[PDB]
């Protein structure tokens, strides 16, 4: 759970050919059925190649984001380098399990790029999903989390297409998110979709249902 | 009797002075020169590199200028190990402020915290002070571009242009007679090169012994650049043409 | 300064004089111990003598109780030389280390690991000024999981090393030469021997080394011999009768 | 989950399924349940995935530290002691049922460890929700001194039984063969489940079909 | 010396602990305490000759012999406070051992634990080492008698007869003239009185009966700690005085 | 679970079943409930497996410490120097059926110079169990030999009490069914064969009547100089009627 | 009570750190060379007597895969710092799932070493450390001094006659040398420093090259290298 139902919210992540995408619902709820905000973003940028989508209790989302920003900033200032996506994923797992017996009520996903050096650099899409105590699912196609997990799983199982350009990836992820949100009472009121490409990030707000 | 071995570091002297702090200041003044100045385009921090050997990895190796945050950076004069300890602490402090307030710490506040650490060391306990002095430059939207100088006692003061380390009197004279309220980044860099050459007692600076960095605020973001050898060499060619 | 030799702080030349003084204190006890390593066995021989100190050897003193050899576990043994209180303290520290290792890891510590842990404990004494150095130098013998004899020696300075043969005593270089000669003589034999013959030869070599180093005839009652081997992995003392048999054999051969 | 292990001649063979479940929903289709503790020691986990992952990582790194310090080969008994002491300390609230198998000086060894901190040395074992089906297979077919190939086939059969008879088990069969000198981790080993129906063509949405309110483009430098 | 004897945690350039040596001097200058193993028991005697000028002390009130479990004698020579502290620790160790294992602590285990306790105070630069030498003894039928002496440096040694404090050389010389393994404690009392009279020059027939403590563990006392009754001590005192007056 | 201990004329015999079950499922078919603390000291465990196992590990650590501290300095016993066999193969023979079912080892400490005492180990175990009787729930039977009290049996009961038994001790769910059988059949100064048969029959009856008791039977015979161990697999109970 | 035993002198120096440096400079020599595709650390490990077991003395040690450490100074200090470095490496691994970075490990150990020049009741560590490693950012050779300062070296030597050894190594070091050339140059430098004649029993070598696990060369491999 009821604590997740208190606010609602859902995050989704998909991979394409040399691009990734992370989408979220923009609602903030109260008592499971009162909408107080329609611009509560659940996607946070850690660095150029790492994004985290946090869904769950809003206070826990904000707290976890502050902790993660603190840790990432310290790591990056010390190493004089951007934090690796795998390193961030493992650190998030360990942070979540550090509160094993009084956990943060947040179900996160990590979406980004793994950089491989040879001259040029290769960008490999990277997706992970978590449960509230840091159990990690590393995936190559799509990751979901939130109260809309079942709907998102169904939509992504049916509609995900491997190795799509940024345009097809955006269309697929947005369609999945919108169809999954249309069936959830406590999620929706706008959708935000980010498409990551090695050279640019495209941020779009979807014309969604507001009921 | 373990007290026979105590040196009583945190104790006043007949003249109302702290011998340990005075000796730490002597060490700082023996250290190599670190200059800083403020232009209308940013804060420039320069330092003289002390030669150890040509087997030292000179690429991607800045040892006298460090980044404390995206909007704060510092130059060091004194003991490198003490400086590293204090720099790690300052980075922790800046990140703690961001964690607490969701905004970046002001440069004055960070300086106050690190100087408070130093003062506490000089007052409490029986441990020696830190043999390091800082030139902390930064930018924030409250006070603009800022440059501060901190000493082992915990004292700090704000400056428009200053120098610490060995032969800082010559650098201070050069900056006093050359620095201007409105300067461009290139002009400030050239002045920094001139003062470094004067302090080092040389005419043509050598890029192998110069550390240069500048912190600017452009397009709504604070950007720090630590000039490489080739960039410093281009600057030195410009300086050679100028003088 | 005025305390570079009083505390464990560096002297201008870079020395720590308190460690050297602790080594001298160990050397002043005038107790000699010799450890030898065989093919499948290790032997430690020591004097059943009281370390020279403020008190002397009384007529009513029980001489069986005088010993510089201890069991750390059932299968690990040691000989400790130095100030007797320090030696007892070190023996108890080693026993507690071995027991903690056994409980924590589900198997028995080996001699190398025990010696290294003891030296890690000694380093703290060398580095902190508020505590005295333990004037104790130790030999440790055991058998490892691969069935090889292990003989290690640690000194007050926190230095440990494995040896084919070692000696704690006042004279060191001549003792080293004596042990080298004995080991070369043993290696000059080219015929493989049984476990019992190896045990007997290692024990004889240790007894002969101690006799040569001390330069006087040894009585079985004034020396103590302990052994560990593959046949019997328990660190066990050999009887005075066996010691006397070995001494008579050495004299007659 | 269906994890299992058995001892064959001079080797220990562990097997696992690859399904992680969040209630009635499959949260992960290809999760890895066999974890490397050391070159000669591996484990298979059942129970709460977060507890299992954290505990196995902690055990692996502590064992590596111990190996570096002692300069000797890690011991299955040491792993058992550490794991059981931790689990007992937490009184079964770290829900970790582990099949720990490895080869050391004492030869091949297989242990079953339960969340409350009990352990047992076994010739074969199975844990998880499919443990009863796997145990049926193992009890029916196990014998001493099986060849490595026979042990691999038996572990595959046990894991397949668990996969196809337990609703909390599925995915592929992962196997690990541990000897005194090497380990072979085959992932996947069977791959017995795949989606059986596919549409004639994938559904590609035409460009511009999704209505948008705003679009901001930023360039990464 | 030369600045190296101002602390117990510093060795001198010749590897010595002068603070412990000074403690040894202090103990040697103190009252006498001897223990003697006999055929049927052990006798512990304490000669408090230092109080020959304290004429207002309650008679026989000052005792330096204690017991641990009613079957272990423990006496000392040195500072009363330090010895009392060490005896309290010995009793504490005995209590803990019984709590843990439901049997009495063995004598050698207790001796080792007390040696470690005493040795711990010779290691740090902020604690004062104990200035006391301890004698811990016991007797039973099967094992006969066990006597241990613990020095201020933490060294414990086993004896069949021990003397600590002042005049200990003379006392040892007189004790070693006979083998007490084949003498009974009742007969040894007279010998000890003679030894005291001959050795200690501050002791006479007048003050023998109020400056001497006598305890034993023997078959007569059921192998449990006892103080020797005046009815047994007085005839021996008279005989010893008579003999020494004869010669 | 069934654990038994019996004192016969020349030693002490411990026996146990080997079934560990989580309710009605048998998690371990053949567990090891008689465990060696020292060469001359054994414990039979009953109750929660985790509790008894962790307690026994702690007690083994303590007993190692005690044995090390029990050693005296010097040499000893220089002039001093320190029967019917069970037909285990015949006992185990089954018509319808490299198997090792018997072990024997002699004590290294022949004179019991440093071996800890059975009472000492039992009482430290009791103290540990009593300090945490709010959590721990296990029952133990210590069987041992020491030169002071010879062969001994100590029962450490649930809640942390200790009772020394001079005839026999039983524990576990299956012991209830054989309580009167053992009381009727026990006698003082039994021979080794009589004690072996009696204890084997007790475990067999307990396993026949108790669902929590099963598997094979493990027996340990502790004497003055050695310890023997047997495994019995012919555990089926056959009644004429 | 705890007070600093290392204090500033009237001229602004820490004589205790100076004396620790004196101990290091009197100790035996060690060196490290960064090659084009790897990094080696060599050290001179003489045998004080024929009875010691050379295989028991460990001067070149492995902190983790792809990270090795050698020292010049006091073996007890080295063992303490080596245990601490291994603990820090596994702590980083537990946090971040990957192996620790050489720069991060060097910074942590340098801070630990610094703490002992300022805290109360302790003396500074009497050794210099050479830490070689490989990570995604390349090949690293770092030196750590008793003061807690660390230096990034292309090639370096610590211990006895380190000035002469550094001059000799600089006269024949270029950044483009290979692993074989680096090993040859290391053996040459050790031979030049050592009085007498060198042999495989007197030296130890560790290599981290081509993203392979850190390796400690055996006596046979060192003999093969010394044949030339
Ligand atoms: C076996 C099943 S079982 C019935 O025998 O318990 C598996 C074993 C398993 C799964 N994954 C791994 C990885 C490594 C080793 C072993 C593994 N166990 C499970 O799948 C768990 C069974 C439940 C009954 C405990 N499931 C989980 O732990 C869930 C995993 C999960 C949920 N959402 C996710 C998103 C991404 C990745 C993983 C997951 N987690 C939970 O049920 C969360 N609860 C929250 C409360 O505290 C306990 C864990």
């Amino acid at each position: 759970g009821s604590i997740y139902n208190y606010n609602g919210g859902c995050v989704l992540g998909m991979s394409g050919s040399n691009c990734v995408a992370i989408a979220c619902d923009l609602r903030l709820g109260a008592n499971t059925f009162t909408t107080v905000s329609t611009k509560f973003s659940k996607i946070f940028k850690m660095n150029n190649n790492v994004y985290v989508g946090l869904s769950g209790l809003a206070t826990d989302i904000q707290t976890l984001y502050e902790i993660l920003r603190y840790r990432v900033n310290l790591y990056e200032v010390r190493q004089d380098a951007e934090m690796d996506v795998e390193c961030f994923a493992n650190m998030l797992s360990s942070i979540l399990y550090s509160n094993r017996f009084s956990p943060y009520f947040v179900n996160p996903i990590v979406v980004g790029f793994k950089l491989k050096h040879y001259k040029k650099v290769n960008y490999e899409p990277y997706l992970t999903a978590y449960d509230l105590i840091g159990a990690k699912c590393e995936t190559r196609d799509f990751v979901v989390n939130g109260v809309t997990s079942e709907q998102l799983f169904g939509m992504c199982e049916s509609l995900y297409v491997k190795d799509q350009d940024e345009n097809g990836l955006f269309e697929t992820i947005s369609q999945c998110l919108l169809s999954a949100l249309d069936r959830d009472c406590i999620s929706g009121w706008g959708a935000e979709v980010l498409v990551l490409t090695p050279e640019k990030i495209i941020k779009k707000k979807l014309k969604a249902r507001m009921d | 009797m373990a007290r026979r071995y105590d040196s009583r570091t945190t104790t006043f002297s007949p003249e109302g002075r702290l011998y340990q702090v005075e000796y730490a200041l002597e060490a700082i003044n023996n250290a190599s020169i670190t200059i800083g100045l403020i232009t209308k385009d940013g804060v420039i921090l320069g330092a003289d590199k002390v030669f150890i050997s040509k087997l030292i990895d000179k690429a991607n190796n800045y040892e006298k200028i460090y980044k404390i945050d995206k909007h704060i950076f510092c130059g060091v004069a004194g003991l490198n190990a003490d400086a590293n300890i204090l720099i790690n602490q300052s980075r922790l402090y800046a990140q703690r402020y961001l964690y607490n307030y969701n905004e970046v710490q002001p440069v004055s506040q960070l300086v106050v915290q690190i100087c408070d650490i130093k003062q506490s060391y000089t007052q409490y306990g029986g441990l020696r002070p830190y043999g390091v002095s800082f030139l902390i430059g930064g930018y924030d939207t409250k006070d603009g571009y800022q440059l501060y100088h901190t000493d082992p006692s915990g004292n700090y003061s704000g400056w428009f242009a200053t120098a610490i380390g060995t032969n800082n009197l010559t650098a201070s004279s050069v900056l006093k007679q050359e620095w201007k309220n409105d300067m461009t980044l290139e002009e400030g860099l050239l002045l920094a090169l001139k003062t470094l050459a004067k302090s080092t007692d040389t005419e043509i600076p050598k890029s192998e012994k110069i550390e240069l960095a500048y912190l600017t605020n452009k397009d709504g973001e604070v950007y720090q650049k630590y000039l490489t050898e080739k960039e410093i060499e281009e600057l030195i060619k410009l300086y050679t043409q100028k003088y | 300064s005025m305390y570079d030799r009083h505390l464990t702080i560096f002297s201008p030349d870079g020395n720590l004089y308190q460690i050297e003084y602790a080594i001298k204190a160990v050397k002043n006890t005038n107790i000699t111990s010799v450890g030898v390593k065989g093919e499948n066995c290790a032997v430690i021989i020591s004097q059943k003598k009281m370390a020279t100190q403020y008190i002397s050897q009384d007529k009513l003193l029980d001489y069986n109780n005088i010993t510089n050899i201890y069991n750390i576990t059932d299968e690990i043994g040691c000989s400790m030389v130095g100030m007797p209180g320090d030696c007892l303290s070190m023996v108890y520290k080693a026993r507690s280390e071995a027991s903690e290792f056994l409980y924590s890891n589900g198997y028995n510590v080996n001699a190398e690991t025990l010696c290294r842990n003891i030296c890690d404990k000694i380093q703290v004494y060398t580095q902190h000024a508020y505590m005295r150095l333990h004037a104790c130098s130790g030999m440790i013998i055991g058998i490892d999981e691969n069935n090889k004899p292990e003989l290690f020696k640690f000194d007050p300075s926190g230095f440990c090393a494995g040896y084919r043969a070692c000696v704690i005593g006042n004279k060191e270089q001549e003792s080293i030469s004596v042990l080298e000669r004995l080991l070369e003589k043993r290696k000059k034999k080219i015929q493989q021997e049984t476990i019992d013959e190896d045990i007997r030869n290692t024990t004889i070599l240790a007894i002969e080394a101690l006799q040569t180093i001390l330069a006087f005839d040894l009585k079985a009652s004034e020396i103590e011999v302990a052994i560990v081997s593959t046949k019997n992995r328990n660190f066990t003392q050999i009887s005075e009768k066996e010691i006397d048999n070995y001494l008579t054999y050495i004299a007659e051969r | 989950t269906t994890i299992c292990g058995l001892v064959c001649q001079n080797a220990v063979i562990l097997g696992a399924d690859t399904r992680a479940t969040e209630g009635p929903i499959v949260a992960d289709k290809n999760c890895s349940k066999l974890h490397y503790i050391s070159k000669n020691i591996w484990c298979a986990g059942a129970g709460v995935a977060g507890d299992l992952e954290h505990t196995t990582l902690w055990l692996q790194h502590n064992v590596e530290l111990h190996r570096l310090n002692t300069n000797t080969q890690p011991r299955v008994s040491m792993c058992v002691s550490r794991l059981t002491q931790e689990l007992f300390k937490y009184q079964g609230y770290k829900v970790c049922a582990i099949v720990l198998g490895g080869v050391d000086v004492n030869g091949p060894q297989l242990y079953g460890i339960h969340p409350h901190g009990s352990s047992c040395l076994l010739p074969f074992t199975a844990l998880g929700s499919g443990s009863l089906n796997a145990m049926a297979v193992l009890e029916a077919k196990y014998r001493d001194n099986m060849t490595i190939e026979e042990g691999k086939n038996l572990v595959c059969e046990a894991i397949c039984a668990g996969i196809f008879n337990d609703l909390g088990s599925g995915g592929n069969v992962d196997i690990c063969v541990i000897t005194k000198d090497s380990y072979q981790h085959i992932r996947p080993y069977k791959e017995p489940n795949m989606r059986l129906y596919h549409l004639p063509h994938p559904t590609i949405y035409p460009k511009g079909t999704t209505p948008i309110l705003s679009e901001k483009i930023e360039y990464i430098k | 010396s030369a600045g190296y004897d101002l602390s117990v945690s510093t060795f001198s350039p010749d590897g010595r602990l002068y603070q412990v040596e000074y403690i040894y001097k202090s103990i040697n200058n103190n009252n006498t305490a001897l223990c003697l193993e006999c055929k049927d028991g052990i006798i512990c005697c304490c000669i408090n000759s230092n109080m020959d000028k304290n004429k207002m002390i309650k008679k026989n009130s000052y005792n330096r012999i204690y017991h641990v479990n009613n079957n272990i004698i423990i006496t000392y020579s040195g500072f009363d406070g330090d010895a009392r502290n060490i005896i309290d620790r010995a009793r504490s160790e005995a209590n803990t051992y019984y709590y843990n294992f439901h049997t009495n602590i063995p004598l050698h285990i207790l001796v080792n634990r007390i040696s470690l306790y005493i040795h711990a105070y010779t290691l740090y630069w902020h604690m004062r080492p104990f200035a006391a030498s301890i004698i811990i003894s016991s007797f039973n039928e099967k094992d006969k008698g066990d006597i241990y002496c613990i020095e201020p440096n933490g060294a414990c040694y086993k004896y069949s007869g021990i003397v600590i404090g002042k005049n200990k050389e003379m006392f040892k010389t007189e004790i070693e003239k006979k083998d007490y393994k084949d003498i009974n404690v009742r007969d040894a009392i007279e010998d000890i009185y003679k030894f005291i009279l001959t050795s200690d020059d501050h002791m006479n027939k007048n003050n023998l009966q109020n400056l001497v403590n006598f305890s034993w563990i023997c078959k007569e006392s059921s192998y449990e700690f006892q103080n020797i009754h005046e009815e047994i001590l007085t005839p021996a005192l008279n005989k010893a005085v008579e003999y020494i007056e004869k010669l | 679970t069934t654990i038994i201990g019996i004192i016969y004329d020349n030693g002490v015999m411990l026996a146990c079943d080997s079934r560990t079950s989580s309710g009605t499922f048998i998690s371990n078919k053949c567990s090891r409930k008689i465990n060696r603390i020292n060469e001359n000291l054994y414990v039979c465990r009953s109750g929660a497996s985790a509790h008894s196992q962790k307690i026994i590990e702690i007690i083994k650590h303590y007993c190692v410490s005690m044995k090390n501290e029990n050693r005296k300095k010097g040499r000893f016993h220089e002039g001093e120097t320190i029967d019917e066999e069970i037909d285990i193969d015949s006992i185990n023979y089954l018509d319808y059926n490299n198997l090792v079912t018997k072990n024997k080892y002699f004590y290294e400490d022949k004179f019991n110079d440093y071996n800890p005492l059975v009472e000492n180990v039992a009482h430290i175990t009791k103290k540990i169990i009593y300090t945490n009787n709010n959590f721990l729930s296990c029952a133990l039977i210590f069987g041992g030999y020491d030169k002071i009290k010879k062969q001994q049996l100590y029962a450490v009961n649930l809640n942390g009490s200790i009772i020394e038994k001079h005839d026999f001790a039983v524990s576990g769910s299956g012991s209830i069914y054989i309580q009167s059988y053992l009381q009727d059949k026990y006698k003082k100064f039994m021979t080794k064969k009589e004690c072996f048969n009696l204890i084997l029959n007790c475990v067999k009856y307990a396993m026949h009547n108790d669902n929590s008791s099963g598997g094979l039977i493990r027996i340990v015979n502790i004497t003055k100089s050695f310890v023997e161990e047997f495994t019995v697999v012919n555990t089926q109970m056959n009644f004429q009627y | 009570y705890s007070f600093s035993l290392t204090t500033f002198s009237p001229t602004g120096k820490l004589v205790q750190i100076e004396y620790a440096l004196n101990r290091v400079s009197s100790s035996s020599p060690a060196l490290g060379i960064r090659a084009k595709n790897g990094v080696i650390i060599a050290t001179e490990k003489k045998s004080p007597n024929e009875l010691i077991e050379e295989n028991s003395i460990f001067k070149i040690q492995q902190i983790s895969e792809h990270i090795g450490i050698v020292y010049a100074g006091m073996p007890g200090d080295f063992r303490v710092l080596l245990k601490r470095a291994r603990k820090e490496a596994i702590r980083y691994s537990l946090q971040y799932g990957s192996e620790i970075l050489v720069k991060e490990l060097v910074k942590i150990i340098a801070s630990i070493v610094q703490e002992f020049t300022q805290t109360g009741g302790v003396r500074p560590f009497g050794l210099s450390l050479l830490i070689c490693g490989v990570d995604v950012y390349g090949y690293h050779l770092y030196q750590i001094d008793p003061s807690g300062c660390y230096f990034n070296w292309m090639a370096t030597c610590v211990g006895k006659d380190y000035q002469n050894n550094m001059s000799f190594l600089e006269k024949r070091y270029n950044k483009d040398i290979e692993i074989e050339d680096a090993i040859h140059t290391a053996i040459l430098t050790l031979k030049e420093s050592y009085e007498g004649v060198l042999n495989e029993k007197n030296i130890e070598i560790g290599v981290a090259y081509d993203n392979k696990p850190f390796k400690i060369l055996t006596q046979n491999e060192i003999k093969d290298y010394l044949i030339e």
